[PDB]
């Protein structure tokens, strides 16, 4: 059962549906959101309109109450926020975690169903 | 797990190192047995009697000019009877030179000027330079510190008195300085620029366009306006300040900086020129800039316009109709008050012939020749034009616009902001007088003074702990603060600055407006201490104060437009004074110039000349009555052996030789460590950790061990160890890491304050403070040693630390990076434990993130404030309490914190830290909570009207992080001729506790490669591997 969105910095991102525990093993919205909240400085420095969303997708991933299965965003998205924000990111000492790689993601291929919002 | 206990006994270490090594209970014991004397006062009297000196300075600064100008005045009487042209080229005198007393750039002197010839004097000119010699000897003999004196006449030869073989490669053309400018024009010009490069203009042309804009920068003040226009084909303002593009701003150092490379991103376009925007743009633009100046009118507005055959024509009388109409009603909405002056760019061939009669229409704003009708019954102030070509003076020609403006015939003395000195090597200051013979101008006369000798009594006022001085112009420029960068050292004119900025305080504007109108007057106000500089903090008398007084007592000097203010911090409760006192010295007294004696045993301690034999006792430039007279001329043996005697004089009977009051009160005062420290070390197993001790005073007292030589300049009370000491009253203070002055790298040093009664614990109080010195790595040893916990591994997974009240870490399981790999903050708790830094800022009441602006190299700080005040034991709150606890406590009795970190497993944690600046991620807004390491924004000023670009910006001012210091030099001759003062063999240590601290070894782990671990980590001298990195670059040359 999908339960509502807490973090406030993942509210207004075009959905407030999600489940725990997500990719990272989170058991709590409270322990997901201090850990997604060490992006914040990053994502109000504008480096990607793509940022808040790709960050939101995998520590508050969606939860659809008809779709029972994994949802996660499009590789596009993954390269299109680490293409703004990476090169700032190594200049202020912030790192993508290893579980972040955008290869782990499925591409625009197979009938593997992801979340990019500019191909819609 | 537990760290109260590990604290306590930390906190022991600190004691012991503070009572027993440094002598801080011994010293304070002594200075509670001593006498004082209590004086009250509101600094009426104080600002009295110092105004008097510089009052005395500028007196016989403005009998120079004056008897200067009585001199060639009358010179020009005997020109209308004989022929008063003889020529003495400057470049023509080659039998020495020399460097007494400024000058000290290839000068001869002695009773011969010399002369500078500009390309525009004729045979006959007027050179009174025959007759002056007899006058200008006798101004310098009977005047010293004066630096130049010179007279430039309008016909334009150049006759300075201390005649120097300089710039030899062409012609000094000083008839387009800004010095001569200002005096000849004393109106404020609200001077506009406007640039067209357009209409094909070719590239051989428009060097002469954007070199002519360069000689209008460079030649006005700060009380002149200044804007620059492009093309017009789109008005293109400068792009550096918002307030560009609406005002016209003050042509500041700042302004003339940003409009000079703005002139030089100029390239062609092939668009034709829209002249009638141009124009009109700069008629908006001084339209919208208040009325005139508000300022006692003398305001004189002139556009200038560089151009050449724009023509178009089909629509080149359409041209030309379009901007002499809006001319015309611009002007006419100002009442004909805007000048226009032109100029051509000619190559053979662009321009032709008939190209510059748009141009003197232009000038002579010839409106009815194309029909539009001069609805303004006034009349028009005719302009004029010039032609210009890669031949052509671009100072000679375009630097004397100023000549086509009204002289008003104003004959007063004008007095020159800082600024570097163009014949010589350093910063003065400059009076000046134009010549007048009836209705003719004949030139200037003008005295350069060193800036530091000018300001040698406001500089190093020391006349009560409980005041301070500054001195400002009747604009409001601050000239000399105690924020400010001391002139000695300066090489470039600094950022002059509003007083308003560096006396940031609320409630200060009402005093500001009373000290720019009353010349004399006193007024107190009462300032809360949470909103206030360290300045007034650090002289409060009374503990527990949540608000304070401060008297600001003024008086403008007379004849001249500054002004003279003293602070007074607390004037109902007294400030005492030490009483003299007659100990006999019970050991010789040793002065810090060991090259000069060379009679004690010497040795080499890091970059320095020292001595093991006994401390030294410095005299900082400060102490003397002519403080500037002890920085420029050199000190011999025969002063040593002078100060010497009258510092250890028990007879009360040689008189004083140049010191200044309480100087020789604090030598004998603080002349009792030394038998401390020399006893210390017979018996101390800390000599080979501790890289020396000291002791300081206000009046410039500072006795070193090792006692060694230091610069002149050296002034222990603005270094960071003193002032974070007087912060922390009767806490032991920990400071670093820095880079020391001696040579021996990153430092920490633990710093105490010393009062004039254990009763009255305030930071006002203060009489001196000690300090101690430890290598980087000290205070890790001290923390492997005395805590076990720190050792269940080699400082990976379970951490030590201790971190001061800034944020700062002197105790480190890493501490290499140091050097291009790394943020510039690396040693700061946000960049080396990045979760436990994102934590505590959780925790209420411990940490306060501030804001403090820095108007001397124009940025905005940020930084932390753990209160000291901490009691108990802080842990995990909100971040990692299960994969990384911590437990965090101050270790008691002084201003540092000690920590344990357990990482358990990873987490995730980011502290924003540039790599590549000091910038920081956010410019925008600041959050308190939001973690990042110690970075900068730079600060939004608006040079248009002198203030803070933003209102919402109030924070107060950082008052001191003045880096320049001359790190004392060490040569060939004295390298090998002695050997290190101590020399424990760092190769015979082979673990990393026995190398850690030690003073000239350190624990490479990197081999020469750049980042690469050692299979091999072995103890070796500092030299061998910096930082730990086997082959690093020295940390001085960075
Ligand atoms: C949840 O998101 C939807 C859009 O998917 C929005 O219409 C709705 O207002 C949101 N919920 C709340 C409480 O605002
Ligand atoms: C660190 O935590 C572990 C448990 O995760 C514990 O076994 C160990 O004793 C702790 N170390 C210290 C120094 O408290
Ligand atoms: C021009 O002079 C008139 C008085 O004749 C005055 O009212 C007006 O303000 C002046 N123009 C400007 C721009 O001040
Ligand atoms: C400072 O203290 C005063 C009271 O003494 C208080 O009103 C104010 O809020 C405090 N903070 C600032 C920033 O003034
Ligand atoms: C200022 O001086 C007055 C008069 O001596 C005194 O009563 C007061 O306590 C002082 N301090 C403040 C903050 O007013
Ligand atoms: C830290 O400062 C606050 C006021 O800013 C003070 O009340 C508090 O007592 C201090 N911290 C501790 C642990 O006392
Ligand atoms: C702005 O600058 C002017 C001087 O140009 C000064 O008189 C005024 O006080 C400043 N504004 C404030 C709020 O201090």
């Amino acid at each position: 059962v999908c339960q509502e969105i807490t973090v406030p910095m993942c509210r207004g991102i075009g959905y407030n549906l999600t489940h725990m525990p997500n990719q990272f093993n989170h058991d709590t919205q409270d322990e997901a959101g201090l850990e997604v909240h060490q992006f914040w400085p990053l994502v109000e420095i504008h480096c990607s309109p793509d940022l808040r969303f790709f960050l939101c997708s995998m520590y508050t991933p969606i939860c659809l109450p008809d779709y029972h299965k994994p949802l996660p965003p499009c590789r596009s998205v993954c390269e299109r926020a680490k293409a703004g924000c990476s090169p700032l990111m190594r200049q202020y000492g912030f790192a993508w975690p290893e579980r972040m790689s955008c290869d782990r993601l499925p591409v625009l291929d197979a009938e593997v169903l992801c979340m990019d919002y500019n191909r819609s | 797990f537990s760290i109260l206990d590990e604290a306590q006994v930390l906190a022991s270490q600190m004691r012991r190192l503070a009572a027993e090594e440094l002598g801080v209970v011994t010293m304070q014991r002594i200075f509670n047995s001593l006498v004082y004397t209590e004086k009250i006062s509101n600094g009426e009297s104080e600002v009295q009697q110092l105004a008097k000196k510089i009052r005395e300075k500028f007196n016989r600064y403005l009998d120079v000019v004056n008897r200067n100008k009585q001199v060639v005045e009358a010179s020009y009487t005997a020109h209308l009877t004989s022929p008063l042209t003889a020529i003495q080229d400057c470049c023509t005198i080659p039998p020495s030179m020399m460097e007494f007393d400024g000058n000290f750039n290839t000068n001869v002197s002695r009773t011969v000027s010399c002369d500078r010839l500009s390309t525009t004097v004729n045979s006959r000119a007027f050179n009174p330079g025959r007759d002056l010699n007899s006058v200008l000897a006798d101004n310098l003999k009977s005047n010293p510190g004066i630096k130049w004196q010179y007279f430039s006449s309008e016909e334009g030869i150049f006759t300075v008195f201390p005649a120097h073989k300089f710039r030899c490669k062409g012609s000094y053309e000083h008839r387009s300085r800004p010095i001569y400018v200002s005096t000849v024009r004393p109106q404020s010009k609200h001077i506009v620029v406007i640039l067209d490069h357009g209409a094909s203009v070719t590239d051989t042309q428009l060097q002469i366009a954007k070199d002519a804009a360069q000689v209008i920068l460079s030649a006005i003040d700060e009380h002149d306006k200044i804007s620059v226009l492009t093309v017009a084909d789109a008005v293109r303002t400068c792009s550096l300040d918002q307030c560009y593009k609406t005002y016209l701003s003050p042509a500041t150092s700042e302004t003339k900086r940003k409009m000079s490379t703005f002139v030089s991103s100029v390239k062609p376009s092939d668009s034709p020129t829209q002249h009638a925007v141009g124009f009109h743009r700069a008629f908006q633009l001084i339209r919208s800039t208040s009325n005139s100046t508000r300022f006692q009118a003398n305001t004189d507005m002139v556009i200038i316009y560089l151009s050449a055959g724009i023509t178009s024509k089909d629509s080149s009388e359409e041209d030309k109709k379009a901007t002499l109409r809006v001319i015309n009603e611009e002007n006419g909405f100002l009442n004909n008050s805007v000048m226009i002056l032109t100029y051509a760019l000619m190559n053979d061939g662009v321009t032709g012939l008939k190209e510059l009669a748009f141009l003197r229409d232009l000038a002579e704003q010839n409106s009815g020749k194309y029909g539009i009708p001069d609805r303004t019954a006034l009349p028009v102030i005719k302009g004029s034009m010039m032609v210009l070509n890669q031949l052509s003076n671009l100072e000679t020609t375009v630097g004397r616009f100023y000549t086509n403006l009204p002289n008003r015939m104003i004959d007063e003395a004008v007095f020159s902001l800082p600024f570097s000195d163009e014949m010589g090597d350093g910063l003065i200051m400059t009076v000046s007088k134009p010549c007048y013979f009836g209705n003719l101008l004949l030139g200037i006369v003008g005295v350069d003074v060193n800036l530091a000798y000018i300001l040698e009594d406001v500089t190093y006022y020391q006349d009560s702990l409980a005041s301070y001085t500054f001195l400002i112009d009747d604009k409001g420029y601050t000239l000399m603060h105690p924020s400010l960068t001391r002139p000695y050292l300066l090489s470039e004119p600094p950022l002059h600055t509003d007083i308003i900025h560096y006396e940031n305080i609320p409630k200060f504007e009402l005093v500001r407006q009373n000290i720019l109108s009353l010349p004399l007057g006193s007024q107190i106000i009462t300032v809360p201490v949470n909103s206030s500089l360290s300045w007034h903090i650090n002289k409060l008398r009374e503990t527990g104060k949540e608000a304070y007084n401060v008297s600001y007592a003024w008086k403008m000097v007379q004849d001249t437009s500054f002004i003279l203010c003293i602070v007074v911090i607390q004037p109902e409760i007294p400030v005492k004074q030490l009483k003299n006192l007659n100990t006999v010295p019970s050991s010789k007294l040793l002065y810090h110039r060991l090259d000069l004696l060379g009679q004690p045993s010497a040795c080499l301690h890091f970059k320095q000349l020292a001595t093991l034999e006994s401390p030294t006792v410095m005299l900082s430039a400060g102490s003397f009555s002519s403080p500037y007279e002890h920085l420029s001329q050199p000190e011999t043996k025969r002063m040593v052996e002078h100060y010497t005697a009258y510092l250890s004089d028990n007879t009360r009977l040689i008189a004083n030789p140049g010191l200044k009051f309480s100087v020789r009160n604090e030598v004998m005062a603080t002349s009792h460590v030394t038998d401390e420290w020399m006893t210390q070390m017979e018996m101390s197993s800390l000599n080979t950790y501790i890289v020396r001790r000291y002791i300081a005073t206000p009046n410039g007292v500072l006795r070193i061990y090792p006692g060694s030589l230091m610069d002149k300049a050296f002034d222990p009370t603005r270094r960071q160890w003193y002032l974070h000491a007087v912060a922390n009253p009767g806490l032991i203070s920990l400071t670093g890491p820095y880079l020391d002055v001696g040579g021996a790298g990153y430092v920490v040093t633990i710093s105490h304050t010393i009062h004039s009664s254990s009763t009255q614990l305030s930071s006002g109080h203060t009489v001196a403070v000690m300090g101690i010195d430890f290598t980087l790595r000290y205070f890790y040893k001290v923390l492997m040693d005395l805590l076990p916990v720190c050792n269940q591994d080699g400082g990976n997974k379970i951490r030590c630390f201790i971190m001061e009240d800034r944020g700062y870490l002197v105790a480190h399981p890493t501490l290499v990076d140091p050097k291009g790999h790394a943020p510039l903050e690396q040693q700061h708790i946000t960049h080396k434990e990045p979760l436990v830094a994102n934590d505590i800022l959780n925790h209420p009441n411990f940490v306060k993130k501030n804001l403090c602006n820095s108007f001397s190299d124009r940025t905005v700080q940020r930084s932390y404030k753990f209160n000291t005040s901490l009691v108990g034991d802080l842990t995990n709150l909100v971040h990692g309490s299960h994969c990384s606890k911590y437990r965090l406590t101050r270790i008691p009795g002084t201003n540092a914190f000690v920590g344990i970190v357990n990482e358990t497993c990873d987490s995730l944690a980011f502290c924003a830290c540039s790599m590549v600046d000091r910038l920081c991620l956010n410019c925008h807004r600041m959050e308190q909570n939001e973690c990042e390491c110690p970075c900068e924004c730079p600060l939004e000023v608006n040079e248009c009207t002198g203030n803070l670009t933003n209102a919402e910006n109030r924070n107060p001012s950082c008052e001191v992080h003045q880096e320049p210091v001359t790190y004392t030099a060490i040569d060939p001759g004295l390298q090998d001729a002695l050997q290190q003062c101590v020399n424990s063999r760092c190769n015979q240590r082979m673990e990393s506790g026995d190398c850690f601290g030690v003073l000239d070894c350190e624990w490479c782990v990197v081999d020469s490669d750049g980042k690469t671990h050692l299979d091999k980590s072995y103890c070796a001298p500092q030299k061998e591997c910096f930082g730990g990195i086997v082959g690093a670059k020295s940390p001085y040359v960075d």
